[PDB]
RNA sequence: CGGUAAUACGGAGGGCGCGAGCGUUACCCGGAUUCACUGGGCGUAAAGGGCGUGUAGGCGGCCUGGGGCGUCCCAUGUGAAAGACCACGGCUCAACCGUGGGGGAGCGUGGGAUACGCUCAGGCUAGACGGUGGGAGAGGGUGGUGGAAUUCCCGGAGUAGCGGUGAA
RNA sequence: AAACCGGAUUAGAUACCCGGGUAGUCCACGCCCUAAACGAUGCGCGCUAGGUCUCUGGGUCUCCUGGGGGCCGAAGCUAACGCGU
C-alpha cells in the first residue's frame, strides 16, 4: 500500500541524486509539501512544484549538486549528502525542546514537526517547542 | 566553414550499442539508427574550440590519439601538420602515467638515430645489424609521434574514447583535460570537452580533426591549404 | 616456553614498576557494537519457518472538519537528610568535617498548542476488490482409452548353446 | 530391488562386478510429517541505467506496451565469491 509516505519521499530523493537526476516526482501530500518547503529554503533542493501525471497530483522536486569535479570520477559532490528517517510507523520518535538534536554541529538540519507547524531545529528551538523528529539531513 | 558542412556526411552513427549517458546528445532512432542532434554538436564545438584556442595560443601541447583502424593516418597528418605529438599504432600501458620510464624508450630510440649516421656507419658484429636495427624497427613504429612530447601534454585529443579508454583513464588520473570526438558508443561524463560526433566515418574524423588543427596553427598565425589529407579517402 | 648454547625453567649480576606495602585468588562493571534502544545480524561464516491459509496482534493512501488520548509548551506542587557536583570555610595539609549554591528525570494540579500519531464525522479514487471481453499452461480430482517394451503362457518353425565379464 | 541366497574379486571383501530374490516399488483407504523440503535467499509495497535471448497477452505490429523465464552486467552493495528492475 506504501506504508510510510514520508520515508518514501526521502528515499525517492536519496535515490534520484545518486544517479544525478535533474528532478523526481513524488506523489503529493500537504505534509510532503511542508517538508519540501524546508528543503528548498535551507538550500538543499533548487525547488519544487505541483504537477500532474496520469492526472494525479505529484510534486516535481528539482535537485541541486556541486560543480563537475577534479580527476578520475568527475561526479559532482552532492548537496544532499545524507537524508534519513528518524521517526517511523514502527517506532514514533518525539523530543522535548531541551532535547532536540544538533545535526553535524549545525552544518546540517533536522526537520521536525510541531503543533506550531513543521520546522528546522533552530526554528523550533527559537519558538521553544518540540515534537515528532521527522528526519535528519546533511 | 561549418554548419551544414557537418550534415555533409558526418552526423549520427552507431545503433543499440549505446551508452544511455549519451542520451542528452541524441536526436532520434530514425530508421533503426541513433542520429545525433547537431545543433548541440555545434554547441559543444564552440566551447571546445574555445578551449583549444586559448590552450594553443597560450602555447600549449595537445596530444592526439587515434589508434583506430580508419583514423590511423588522418591523425599523423593533422598532428604533424601542427607539430603536435600523436599516438598512432597502439596506446601503451602508461605513456602518461608511467611517463618517465616509457620515455627512456625515446631517450634510447634516438641513440639509434645516432648509430645510423655513425662511426659504426657499416660496423658491429654483423648479426647485430638485425638485433639492433630491428630494435630501432619497433621503436620507430610506435614512438614516432610520441617522441616530440618531453613533458605531459596540457591536453589530449581522442577520436574514440570507448576505443581509447586506457588513455583517457590516464589523462583523468593525471588531471590532464580530455578533448575528444565521441559518439553513442561513449560515456560523456569523463570527456571534459566533448565533440559529440561520429567516431567512425573517415570524412567525419577529417572535417573535424583538421579544423581543430586550423585553429591551432591559426592561433599562432599562418593558415594553410585544404590540408595534406584526403588519404585514399574512399 | 623446556629434546645440550633457553633474554620464557632455577640461580646470579644487572634492569623495569610500585612502595609500608607489593602480589595472588574470588567476585562486579569495562573493553564486549559479543543480546546491538543508543548500537548487530541470517546466499556460501551461526541464523528464513518445508509451503500455505489466515486468529489475536503490529502496521496503514489522499482531502476536510470536530475532539485533544498520545505528543509539545507555560505555571505550579512534589522530588527529606546524607551522598554527588561548585564555591568558601575548620582540623598545620589531606583524608574527614562545616556552611552556602546549583542541578534533577518521574509523578500531581492549573492553563495553553494541534503539525504528526490516535479517535469521531464527512469526502476522493492513485492501494485492494469486483464487471465485461479475450488468453497461455505437465495446476488438481474422476472415469475412460492408445501404442512401444519387458515377463510369462499357447502355436509355429528351428539346433546347441545362450547369458554374463576385466577375465570368469 | 534393501534384506537374503549364490558366483567372482580380494591379504580379507559382511562391497564395489555377476546370477537369483522377499519386503517395497503399484492401487484404495487410514497413519507418519521428515529432507541438500535449496535460489541453502520469508511476505508485501515504493524507488534506482541499459543490452541480449525467451514464453505468453495487447497496440497504430521497424517496433511499442503488460506479465513470466534467462544471461551480461549503470549506480550501489559484499569479507570476498558474487548480487545487480
Ligand atoms: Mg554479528
Ligand atoms: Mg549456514
Amino acid at each position: 500500500m506504501l506504508t510510510d509516505p514520508i520515508a518514501d519521499m526521502l528515499t525517492r530523493i536519496r535515490n534520484a541524486t545518486r544517479v544525478y537526476k535533474e528532478s523526481t516526482d513524488v506523489p503529493a501530500s500537504r505534509f510532503k509539501e511542508e517538508i519540501l518547503r524546508i528543503l528548498a529554503r535551507e538550500g538543499f533542493i533548487k525547488g519544487y512544484e505541483r504537477v500532474d501525471v496520469d492526472g494525479k497530483p505529484y510534486l516535481r522536486v528539482y535537485l541541486k549538486y556541486g560543480p563537475r569535479r577534479q580527476g578520475p570520477d568527475p561526479r559532482p559532490e552532492q548537496v544532499i549528502h545524507h537524508i534519513r528517517r528518524i521517526s517511523k510507523p514502527g517506532r514514533r520518535v518525539y523530543v522535548g525542546v531541551k532535547e532536540i538534536p544538533r545535526v553535524r554541529r549545525g552544518l546540517g538540519i533536522a526537520i521536525l514537526s510541531t503543533s506550531k507547524g513543521v520546522l528546522t531545529d533552530r526554528e523550533a528551538r527559537k519558538l521553544g517547542v518540540g515534537g515528532e523528529l521527522i528526519c535528519e539531513v546533511w | 566553414v561549418k554548419e551544414l558542412l557537418e550534415a555533409g556526411v558526418h552526423f549520427g552513427h552507431e545503433r543499440k550499442r549505446w551508452n544511455p549517458k549519451f542520451a542528452r546528445y541524441i536526436y532520434a532512432e530514425r530508421n533503426g539508427i541513433h542520429i545525433i542532434d547537431l545543433q548541440k554538436t555545434m554547441e559543444e564545438l564552440e566551447r571546445t574550440f574555445r578551449f583549444i584556442e586559448d590552450l594553443a595560443m597560450r602555447g600549449g601541447t595537445i596530444l592526439f590519439v587515434g589508434t583506430k583502424k580508419q583514423a590511423q593516418d588522418i591523425v599523423r597528418m593533422e598532428a604533424e601538420r601542427a607539430g603536435m605529438p600523436y599516438v598512432n599504432q597502439r596506446w601503451l600501458g602508461g605513456m602518461l602515467t608511467n611517463f618517465k620510464t616509457i620515455s627512456q624508450r625515446v631517450h634510447r630510440l634516438e641513440e639509434l638515430e645516432a648509430l645510423f649516421a655513425s662511426p659504426e656507419i657499416e660496423e658491429r658484429p654483423k648479426k647485430e645489424q638485425v638485433r639492433l636495427k630491428h630494435e630501432l624497427e619497433r621503436l620507430q613504429k610506435y614512438l614516432s609521434g610520441f617522441r616530440l612530447l618531453k613533458r605531459l601534454p596540457d591536453a589530449i585529443f581522442v577520436v574514440d574514447p570507448t576505443k581509447e579508454a586506457i588513455a583517457v583513464r590516464e589523462a583523468r588520473k593525471l588531471f590532464i583535460p580530455v578533448i575528444a570526438l565521441a559518439d553513442t558508443d561513449s560515456d560523456p561524463d569523463l570527456v571534459d570537452y566533448i565533440i559529440p560526433g561520429n567516431d567512425d566515418a573517415i570524412r567525419s574524423i577529417q572535417l573535424i580533426l583538421s579544423r581543430a588543427v586550423d585553429l591551432i596553427i591559426q592561433a599562432r598565425g599562418g593558415v594553410v591549404e585544404p590540408s595534406p589529407s584526403y588519404a585514399l579517402v574512399q
